RNA sequence: AGGCUAAAUACCGGCACGAGACCGAUAGUCAACAAGUACCGUAAGGGAAAGUUGAAAAGAACUUUGAAGAGAGAGUUCAA
RNA sequence: CGGCUACCCACCCGACCCGUCUUGAAACACGGACCAAGGAGUCUAACACGUGCGCGAGUCGGGGGCUCGCACGAAAGCCGCCGUGGCGCAAUGAAGGUGAAGGCCGGCGCGCUCGCCGGCCGAGGUGGGAUCCCGAGGCCUCUCCAGUCCGCCGAGGGGCACCACCGGCCCGUCUCGCCCGCCGCGCCGGGGAGGUGGAGCACGAGCGCACGUGUUAGGACCCGAAAGAUGGUGAACUAUG
RNA sequence: UAUAGGGGCGAAAGACUAAUCGAACCAUCUAGUAGCUGGUUCCCUCCGAAGUUUCCCUCAGGAUAGCUGGCGCUCUCGCCC
RNA sequence: GUAAGAAGCCCGGCUCGCUGGCGUGGAGCCGGGGUGGAAUGCGAGUGCCUAGUGGGCCACUUUUGGUAAGCAGAACUGGC
């Protein structure tokens, strides 16, 4: 079955892949979906912003993506305790809460 | 909220001996070192020990 | 939009202008220009048939 | 019959450039005609490697374009290049040269018109030289390729230096039998 | 393309590029890699060497993330901070050099090439090899580790 | 079920159709496989003859080009 | 070692909807049509063939041979 | 009157019925009564090579977002402090780890089978090598004089692409030897000279797109079985109570 | 009325079990696999083989080399040697 | 099988940690001198990708086994 100098080849194709075929023929059908959740968000729920709640700066764990940031979650409870506001009244006012991000 | 800090330092003017004791021999060094922390600790209590 | 071969296009980001590869494309000029027949051997129209 | 020899009817060449490029194709009716009407061997490799292909035509870099001219005898002469001259990140002057190329890079251009040099066409270069004259040819590292590397009489067998084809380059991946002496024999 | 598909040109012949005497039918040889040591070693070996057998160690639970160490040359040193800073901090303005940080580009590791010029500068990063950090000495720069 | 075994018939018509061909050319030949002692001394020769030949080479050169 | 919760995800069943570089009655679903119908096997089950008159029926009144099927004239229609 | 012609006939010569399995077919080898329609190398993924295009030490938005609700719009345009990421620019080791610049001149330590200081050049040398450059000399209706003019050339020089060899540098083992440093003097690190193995470096050529060939997995050029498993239906024939 | 498929029943023939029994029938896996028969659809031009080495539980097969085709690249000549 | 030249000869000089009475030998490196060195024919070198092939037969000559074969098996060349 081989043949001349070419590169060893293991497909993953034994298995009956041709009922399990997912081809993204909704993909401009879930774009246009999407722009209608976010407009009709923007119409319906409230003048909040979009992606209404605020994340933190956020510094991501490894020794390789470490020397960037990140908007994280919540702001950290002890942090939030710093700033003196309650946890649900911030929820309110539109901090993110996350119980479980330490300092 | 992305705000990626942007430190520059952009003048300084060359100095003093760090540059003479900065070099590669240090990171080998720091290597080495912990590498062999506890055997030097187990040969001291050895040491402590046989008196 | 686009702009000129000196400026970038300020619309868009990473976008110039092609590199234009001949800028003086008349071949006609070009080939009847003195600069180009000073230096031609000679025009040969002889046609030399077969000879029975 | 006539001929026992064997009928080997065309040699190797390609007569017409198979790039359907009209600014190529022009170039290739203007150097047909200065090749045929000048004597000019210059010409007549100049129309040769327009014949070439995209290929075998390899990318001219920054340094070497300089390090071909930094040599003596090529202070006042042009370099001419049938094919792309592109940046390189390595050196930092670029002496006072003229550039006769296809399709230089734009980092390129701009170093060579902050440095002061002269880019050409090869419309330009032939109205400045018909016959070629003060011109010198140059070409690129086509062996250095990554496809070249790979070709060889074998991968291994007299150890035969030339690069097996493979997934990840590392452990696991024909590493143990004739790679090795522990692991049965070893090329 | 079907036209220009070799098909539509050897409507005609027989056997159809394959022979009549050789058969090819369904799958003459085996599947795949079939016979990697019975039948097919000389494509298995003297094509692909060092095919068959372990080799070392088995490192559980590796992660190509703990060793992410991208290797920065003297070569590229320079153009991470644009030429226009370099020519208006060494424009013989004084002893003062200019700060390359290897880890805002996003290299970690500095590692020895050629072509260095007499202009010191200096340089942070997390690792260095002995090569450039005499070259960087040679040149008169400063070598600084940092975290 | 007997077969052909062996034969070494037509097989020079199929040599002779490519011209079997010599190495034919190796300027400057191959250096593996000389003597490891020789070899230790000839790359120090080299390397020494990349060291010390300018200056007395070059009165030579003076001398040859005053006498000749 | 007790429990709930919308979101982004899936949908060759169903109800309605739109489009097609697809097929055009031996093709396309088995089925454009009284198709899961006729029919077969005790049964589970198997399973078809089959579109086209003309613009409009104006589907040839009437005479004649023959018991009729059918035919020769006449007539409608742009065209029997 | 002329006319080759898918019309018919006659005459001379040659002429076994096509397709394949085969060393060998007209075969006493097989399929073919005839005719109309259908009918067999497609598609996906991956790889390799060749070719064309754009950008080019970078390349690519395929993943999302932005525009007003548009048939063609399930298109197209843009993001850039959306380049996260794939491939390439660095390899060698099983790994801890390490990681690709040398050459010239002057001075010193006994220029010591030997290290250091100051300045300069910078990806080495040899033999070939398209091309290019300089040029003795010769030649244009009568004499000195000339500028471009018609006009080649012995010899000389710089030397792309690549070939063959030598030398140099990086990593892992092997052999032989001396020295240096202290965020701490230790079964601590580094360096030197040779012979080795590597898919390395020795001015990098890749990325994306599309087409062609070949291979592999998928039903995979079309048709073909004796067989196996899963779940149901039959004692109206027959066998026995 | 009871015995239903590797089961039933058999004064035993491996006979019968719905024209099928030395393992019934229908559907699904399934377009099961086949180194094994048969077939494989327009024209013209150019080049054009082999039945051989070695290896294989190999002898109707495959891998490798050889033979072959295509794509080129590097040069050489046209102006006493 | 080898040789029938510019990749070949001759002269002068450096290097060697190889060798050693010896500037002895041997290799490498550098510079210079003269190319008209058998016949005949031909313009050459080199890289990548890949199909098919892996059942053969016959003939002169040399042969193996067999009594012999349109038998079985080998060598060169040619043909199918
Ligand atoms: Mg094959
Ligand atoms: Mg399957
Ligand atoms: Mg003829
Ligand atoms: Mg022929
Ligand atoms: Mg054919
Ligand atoms: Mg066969
Ligand atoms: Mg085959
Ligand atoms: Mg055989
Ligand atoms: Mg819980
Ligand atoms: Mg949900
Ligand atoms: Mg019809
Ligand atoms: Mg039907
Ligand atoms: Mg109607
Ligand atoms: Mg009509
Ligand atoms: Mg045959
Ligand atoms: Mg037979
Ligand atoms: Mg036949
Ligand atoms: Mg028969
Ligand atoms: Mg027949
Ligand atoms: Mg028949
Ligand atoms: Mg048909
Ligand atoms: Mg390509
Ligand atoms: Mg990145
Ligand atoms: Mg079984
Ligand atoms: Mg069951
Ligand atoms: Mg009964
Ligand atoms: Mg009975
Ligand atoms: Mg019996
Ligand atoms: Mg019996
Ligand atoms: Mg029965
Ligand atoms: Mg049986
Ligand atoms: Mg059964
Ligand atoms: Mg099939
Ligand atoms: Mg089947
Ligand atoms: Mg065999
Ligand atoms: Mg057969
Ligand atoms: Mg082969
Ligand atoms: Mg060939
Ligand atoms: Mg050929
Ligand atoms: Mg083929
Ligand atoms: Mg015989
Ligand atoms: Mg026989
Ligand atoms: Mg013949």
């Amino acid at each position: 079955a081989p043949s001349r100098n070419g590169m060893v080849l293991k497909p993953h194709f034994h298995k009956d892949w041709q009922r399990r075929v997912a081809t993204w023929f909704n993909q401009p059908a879930r774009k246009i979906r999407r722009r209608k959740a976010r407009q009709a968000k923007a119409r319906r729920i409230a003048p909040r912003p979009a992606s209404g709640p605020i994340r933190p700066i956020v510094r991501c764990p490894t020794v390789r993506y470490h020397t960037k940031v990140r908007a994280g979650r919540g702001f950290s409870l002890e942090e939030l305790r710093v700033a003196g506001i309650h946890k649900k009244v911030a929820r309110t006012i539109g901090i993110s809460v996350d119980p479980r991000r330490r300092n | 909220p992305v705000r990626n800090v942007y430190k520059k330092e952009k003048a300084r003017v060359i100095t003093e001996e760090e540059k003479n004791f900065k070099a590669f021999a240090s990171l080998r060094m720091a290597r080495a070192n912990a590498r062999l922390f506890g055997i030097r600790a187990k040969r001291a209590k050895e040491a402590a020990e046989q008196d | 939009l686009y702009g000129t071969w000196r400026k970038a296009a300020s619309l868009k980001s990473n976008y110039n202008l092609p590199m234009h590869k001949m800028i003086n494309t008349d071949l006609s000029r070009i080939l009847k220009s003195p600069e180009i027949q000073r230096a031609l051997r000679a025009p040969r129209k002889k046609i030399h048939r077969r000879v029975l | 019959g006539v001929d026992i020899r064997h009928n080997k009817d065309r040699k190797v060449r390609r007569k017409e450039p198979k790039s359907q490029d009209i600014y190529l194709r022009l170039l290739v009716k203007l150097y047909r005609f200065l090749a045929r009407r000048t004597n000019s061997t210059f010409n007549q490799v100049v129309l040769k490697r327009l014949f070439m292909s995209r290929t075998n035509r390899p990318p001219l870099s920054l340094s070497r374009m300089i390090r071909k001219m930094k040599l003596p005898g090529r202070e006042n002469k042009t370099a001419v290049v049938v094919g792309t001259i592109t940046d390189d990140v390595r050196v930092q002057e670029v002496p006072k040269l003229k550039v006769c190329a296809l399709r230089v890079t734009s980092r390129a251009r701009s170093r060579i018109l902050r440095a002061g040099g002269k880019i050409l066409t090869f419309d330009q270069l032939a109205l400045d030289s018909p016959k070629g004259c003060g011109t010198v040819l140059l070409s690129g590292p086509r062996k250095g390729r990554e496809v070249y590397r790979h070709f060889g009489k074998a991968p291994g067998t007299p150890h035969s230096h030339t690069k097996p084809y493979v997934r990840s380059k590392g452990r696991k991946f024909e590493r143990a039998r004739g790679r090795r002496a522990s692991r049965g024999y070893k090329n | 393309p079907s036209r220009l598909r070799k098909t539509r040109k050897l409507r005609g012949h027989v056997s159809h590029g394959h022979g009549r005497i050789g058969k090819h039918r369904k799958h003459p040889g085996g599947r795949g890699n079939a016979g990697g040591l019975h039948h097919h070693r000389i494509n298995f070996d003297k094509y692909h060497p060092g095919y068959f057998g372990k080799v070392g160690m088995k490192h559980y639970h590796l992660k190509r993330n703990q060793s992410f160490c991208p290797t920065v040359n003297l070569d590229k040193l320079w153009t991470l901070v644009s030429e226009q800073t370099r020519v208006n901090a060494a424009k013989n303005k004084t002893g003062a050099a200019p700060i390359i940080d290897v880890v805002r580009s996003g290299y970690y590791k500095v590692l020895g090439k050629g072509k260095l010029p007499k202009q010191p500068v200096i340089v942070k990063a997390k690792f260095f090899s002995r090569r450039a950090e005499e070259k960087i000495k040679s040149v008169g720069g400063a070598c600084v580790l940092v975290a | 079920a007997k077969s052909k075994n062996h034969t070494t018939h037509n097989q020079s018509r199929k040599w002779h159709r490519n011209g079997i061909k010599k190495p034919r050319s190796q300027r400057y030949e191959s250096l593996k496989g000389v003597d490891p002692k020789f070899l230790r001394n000839m790359r120090f020769a080299k390397k020494h003859n990349k060291k010390g030949l300018k200056k007395m080479q070059a009165n030579n050169a003076k001398a040859m080009s005053a006498r000749a």
